[PDB]
């Protein structure tokens, strides 16, 4: 009917290759999300999926109408004729927009030229673990986006009041972390090209306990026991003995490389693998302990026999000691 | 076959009360059950289509409550006009009513 | 035998039925198995009586090949 | 499966079924993909979600599925059973023989290890307890139990073999039957619901 | 791909500043020891073109290696080793010790 008319009256004499003020002033884009999902956080590729509701608002006095209508809702058939911000996230590895069944895109222009864009995104963002303290770590790492070709003389983002609005946390594909909060930032960086206005969402990340609990810690300390087991047989049995510490370090090998097959090649000593470092070096020691007990026999039977019965104390004690001092650093690091 | 089993039978309350009335499927129904008013001599109109959503020119004082069985029609302020029946009906099926409820004032 | 049936099952989807590899894998299985238990079952025995022993010895020597051979047979001729 | 419209609120675009909400959404006969789990039906619904940009109509459709508990028990928990079987077989060897039963016990636990490790690998990186991790945890007690109980009877042997051979007696009717009432308890709270 | 030097002449803006954020390259396995610019022209069968290389000297770390494979060769040979002290009466042992540090 008469939209129509508008719609023709607005894209007269219109060029989408000039920013609204190309001249005058900078160009104020209001930016809101919604964060439908925080997929996985992979800690191999240092990145984490997110899926997000991108909105952009922003003042064109060329789409600027006057009618009984007040506003204009239009699908994803007129995004590409008018300007359109080029907001790219910078840190994002690889990201693309929705298609199916139509552009999942809203371009709805108010009376007075105000426009609101919005789009569906699934970003794989990027941020650099500190794979200290692992499992025991706390992340928290951003999802940053500014404008491409356009400096700060000419786009300048800014975030409003209630602009970042998560949804439920229960159905998002967190496993290994849990979110607890999000924080936005605003700043200015310096390029070859120019000074740009960058944005930033911050999620708060805690790495939950479980997994690893029950995947490394345990049966670690389960093959500890089963070489302290050696301990009260007969000094007498070689062989079943030696078979003891011999198959006791076999597994303990084969689980360090699985833990350490767990998280990507680092070159620095983490909390967990310090742990099998620990389990392994007290299964060695009461092997290597059991082997000069044997030795002894034939010498000084007292030293043989009194050596097994302060084992027997010794060891236990001793890696109560390691566990807590380990746990209680780590809880309070 | 989806049975509505509408309880109760019959009830009678007084001016200016809250009345409940409760509607429990056999099979699930998600949301697709109506409320009708049918006052004698007339012919049913409809007062909630789906769960809790009020037709046009129906007072505020009725509101529904959904769920996968159970579905309840609430009324407010009841006023000396609201004495009929009160049938629900699921939808996400052939459709099936159920047996009523003759609203009285004493 | 575990360990080849295991690293086995893992180059197939996790289909919830028994294929025929999985039979002549668990036929074999349970011929090991049954050999470890009637070690088991000589070691018992022996303080008590060894010509039982013995004797068990040269049972079990002359009917596990027998009896995987009947096996083995009897399962290339329900499959092929 | 939800589905709804984009840039279109409720008082523009408003969706329905084009037959009874029951029969819209059908499922061929022969299309079925799964070779884990087992469809048994369909359920739609349609609903309104409330938003920072309006109200927009959601439909919903849920695909009720029920795994299939065959490659499972067939990879894990037979093993499982096995192997605490064959760590239970080192209770009636006789008590001379030392380095026999050492070998038993260690072995046992060291298949039981890698036996939860790979059972906990199929599922995603969950930070719970599963069934399966709880069934296999009891079987890793059971077969440590049997080595500790080895290591007392070795202990109290040639000092008080009168008393190493009560409990070996004993433990030789003691842990077939606890596994048992477990396999039956376990089975039976999770196989009724 | 399609000028020949004749056409298009290719050259580093600044010829040291033209790459920049080498140095806050971070590797999980790898170092940036240092990287060139060279500019020079290439001959084909169909003519001489332009051509710029930019060149990066990963020098690998060793940490993490260390601690993964060359402690476990040396625990498993030392752990062969004790056989020594194990006298040669038990055969069941020392045969055992050894096939099984073989195996590893
Ligand atoms: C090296 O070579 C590569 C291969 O050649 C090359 O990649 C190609 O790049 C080009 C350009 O970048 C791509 O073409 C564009 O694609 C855009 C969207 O792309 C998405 O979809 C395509 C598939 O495209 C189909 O689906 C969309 C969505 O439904 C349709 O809009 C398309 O028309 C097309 O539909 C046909 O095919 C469907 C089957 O898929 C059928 O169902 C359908 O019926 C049609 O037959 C995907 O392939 C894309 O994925 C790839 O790209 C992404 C990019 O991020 C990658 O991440 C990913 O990994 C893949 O590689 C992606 O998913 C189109 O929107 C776009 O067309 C619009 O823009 C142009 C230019 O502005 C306009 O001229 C054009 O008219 C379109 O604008 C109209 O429509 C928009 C809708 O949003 C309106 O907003 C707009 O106002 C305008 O409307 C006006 O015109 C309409 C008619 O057009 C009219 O109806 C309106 O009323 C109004 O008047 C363009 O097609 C191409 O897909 C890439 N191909 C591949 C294989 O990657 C690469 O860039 C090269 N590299 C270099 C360095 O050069
Ligand atoms: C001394 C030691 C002696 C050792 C003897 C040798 C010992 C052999 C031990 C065989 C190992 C156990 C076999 C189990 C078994 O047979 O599996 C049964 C059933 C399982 O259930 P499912 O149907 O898979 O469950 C999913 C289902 N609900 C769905 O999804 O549809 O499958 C069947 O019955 C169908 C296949 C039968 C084929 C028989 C071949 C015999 C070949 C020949 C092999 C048997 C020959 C025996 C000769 C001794
Ligand atoms: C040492 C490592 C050894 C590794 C290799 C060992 C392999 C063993 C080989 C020996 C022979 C074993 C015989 C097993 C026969 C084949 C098994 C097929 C299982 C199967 O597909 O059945 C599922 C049923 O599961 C069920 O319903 C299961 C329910 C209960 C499971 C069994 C409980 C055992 C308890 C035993 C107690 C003994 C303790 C006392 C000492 C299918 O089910 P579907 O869902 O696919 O379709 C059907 C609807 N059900
Ligand atoms: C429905 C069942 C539900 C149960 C679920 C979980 C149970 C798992 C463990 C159960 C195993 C069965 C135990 C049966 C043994 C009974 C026979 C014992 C004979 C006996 O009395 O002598 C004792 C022998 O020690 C022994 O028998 C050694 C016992 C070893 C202690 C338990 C070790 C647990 C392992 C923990 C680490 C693994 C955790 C896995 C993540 C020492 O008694 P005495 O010196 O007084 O002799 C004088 C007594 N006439
Ligand atoms: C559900 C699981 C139900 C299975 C119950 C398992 C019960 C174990 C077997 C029952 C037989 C008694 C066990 C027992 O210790 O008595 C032994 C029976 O001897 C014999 O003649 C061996 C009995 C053969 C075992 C029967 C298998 C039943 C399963 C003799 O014991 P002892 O200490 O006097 O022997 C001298 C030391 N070498
Ligand atoms: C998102 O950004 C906005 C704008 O920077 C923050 O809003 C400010 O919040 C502080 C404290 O809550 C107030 O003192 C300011 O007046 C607010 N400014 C505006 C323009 O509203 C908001 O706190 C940020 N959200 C976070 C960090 O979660
Ligand atoms: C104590 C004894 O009297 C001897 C007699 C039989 C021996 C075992 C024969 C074979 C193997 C498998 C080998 O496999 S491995 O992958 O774990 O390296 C590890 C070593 C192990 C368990 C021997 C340990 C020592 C014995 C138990």
């Amino acid at each position: 009917g008469d939209v129509t008319v508008i719609l023709n009256n607005l894209l007269e004499g219109y060029d989408n290759k000039l920013r609204p003020d190309i001249g005058v002033k900078p160009t104020l884009i209001h930016t809101d999300m919604y964060v439908n999902s925080i997929g996985p956080v992979n800690a191999i590729n240092m990145e984490y999926t997110i899926d997000i509701f991108f909105a952009q608002t922003w003042y064109d006095r060329r789409l600027k109408f006057n009618s009984t209508i007040k506003v204009l809702r239009l699908n994803s058939n007129m995004v590409g004729k008018i300007w359109i911000p080029d907001t790219f996230f910078r840190n994002s590895k690889k990201a693309d927009a929705h298609w199916i069944t139509t552009p999942n895109r809203m371009l709805r222009i108010w009376n007075d030229g105000r426009v609101l864009y919005t789009l569906r995104l699934t970003i794989d963002a990027e941020c650099q673990l500190q794979l200290h303290n692992f499992p025991m770590d706390e992340h928290s790492c951003p999802l940053e986006f500014s404008s491409y070709g356009y400096p700060r003389e000419e786009i300048v983002y800014q975030w409003k009041r209630s602009s970042v609005e998560v949804g439920d946390t229960r159905s998002w594909r967190l496993y290994q972390f849990s979110f607890v909060g999000l924080r936005n930032t605003t700043e200015v960086v310096k390029t070859t090209s120019g000074d740009y206005v960058v944005m930033s969402v911050y999620f708060d990340l805690s790495r939950r306990m479980g997994y690893f609990t029950i995947q490394t810690y345990i049966p670690c300390t389960l093959i500890v026991v089963l070489s302290w087991v050696s301990f009260w047989i007969n000094k007498d049995a070689v062989p079943a003995r030696t078979s003891l510490g011999i198959t006791t370090v076999l597994t303990m090998t084969t689980l360090s490389t699985i833990a350490r097959k767990s998280l990507p090649k680092v070159s620095y000593v983490t909390a967990m693998d310090l742990f099998v470092s620990v389990c392994f070096i007290f299964v060695f020691s009461a092997l290597v302990e059991y082997g000069t007990l044997h030795y002894f026999v034939s010498s000084q039977p007292a030293r043989a026999a009194k050596m097994d019965s302060y084992a027997r104390i010794f060891f236990p004690t001793a890696f109560c000691l390691f566990n807590l001092v380990y746990w209680v650093s780590y809880l309070y690091l | 076959n989806i049975v509505m089993t509408q309880s109760p039978k019959s009830m009678s309350m007084s001016v200016g009360e809250r009345v409940t009335l409760s509607c429990k499927a056999s099979e699930y129904v998600g949301t697709y059950v109506s409320w009708y008013q049918q006052k004698p001599e007339q012919s049913p109109k409809l007062l909630i289509y789906g769960a809790s959503n009020r037709y046009t020119g129906v007072p505020d004082r009725f509101t529904g409550s959904g769920s996968a069985t159970d579905f309840t029609l609430t009324i407010g302020s009841v006023q000396a006009e609201d004495l009929a029946d009160y049938h629900c009906g699921q939808s996400y099926s052939y459709p099936t009513f159920g047996a009523g409820t003759k609203l009285e004032l004493k | 035998m575990t360990t080849i049936n295991t690293h086995l099952r893992e180059t197939l989807p996790k289909i919830p039925y028994v294929k025929a590899i999985d039979m002549y894998l668990m036929g074999c299985f349970v011929f090991v198995f049954m050999a470890l238990l009637e070690y088991a079952l000589v070691n018992y025995i022996f303080f008590s009586q060894p010509a039982r022993a013995a004797a068990i010895d040269r049972w079990s020597r002359i009917f596990f090949p027998v009896v995987f051979s009947f096996f083995n047979i009897v399962y290339w001729l329900y499959y092929v | 499966l939800k589905f709804g419209s984009y840039a279109y609120t409720r008082a523009e675009v408003v969706y329905e079924w084009t037959r009874e909400p029951a029969r819209s959404v059908v499922v061929a006969e022969d299309g079925s993909r799964l070779n884990q789990y087992d469809l048994l039906g369909q359920t739609v619904d349609s609903g309104i979600v409330q938003s920072s940009t309006g109200e927009y109509v959601v439909m919903t459709t849920h695909f009720h599925l029920k795994r299939k508990i065959g490659y499972f028990v067939i990879q894990t928990y037979l093993p499982c059973i096995m192997t605490v079987i064959l760590s239970q077989v080192s209770f009636w060897l006789n008590r001379e023989s030392v380095p026999a039963r050492t070998v038993f016990g260690v072995t046992t636990v060291l298949t039981m290890t890698t036996l939860s490790i790979s059972a906990r690998n199929s599922l995603p990186k969950v930070a719970y307890a599963t069934a399966m991790d709880w069934f296999i945890a009891v079987c890793y007690a059971f077969v440590f139990s049997a080595l500790i109980e080895f290591a007392t009877v070795n202990y109290f042997t040639k000092s008080q073999p009168a008393r190493a051979a009560k409990i070996d007696r004993l433990s030789r009717i003691a842990f077939p039957l606890l596994f048992g009432i477990f396999n039956l308890v376990y089975w039976a709270t999770y196989l009724n619901r | 791909y399609g000028y020949t030097t004749d056409d298009i002449e290719f050259y580093w803006r600044g010829d040291d500043n033209a790459v920049t954020g080498v140095t806050k390259i971070e590797l999980p396995q790898f170092s940036i020891v240092d990287y060139k610019l060279i500019t020079k022209k290439v001959v084909f069968s169909t003519g001489s073109y332009p051509r710029l290389s930019l060149s990066f000297k990963l020098k690998r770390n060793i940490g993490y290696f260390i601690l993964q494979t060359y402690m476990p060769s040396i625990l498993i040979t030392i752990l062969s080793w004790v056989s020594f002290w194990i006298n040669y009466d038990a055969s069941a042992a020392r045969v055992a010790l050894g096939i099984t540090t073989v195996l590893t």
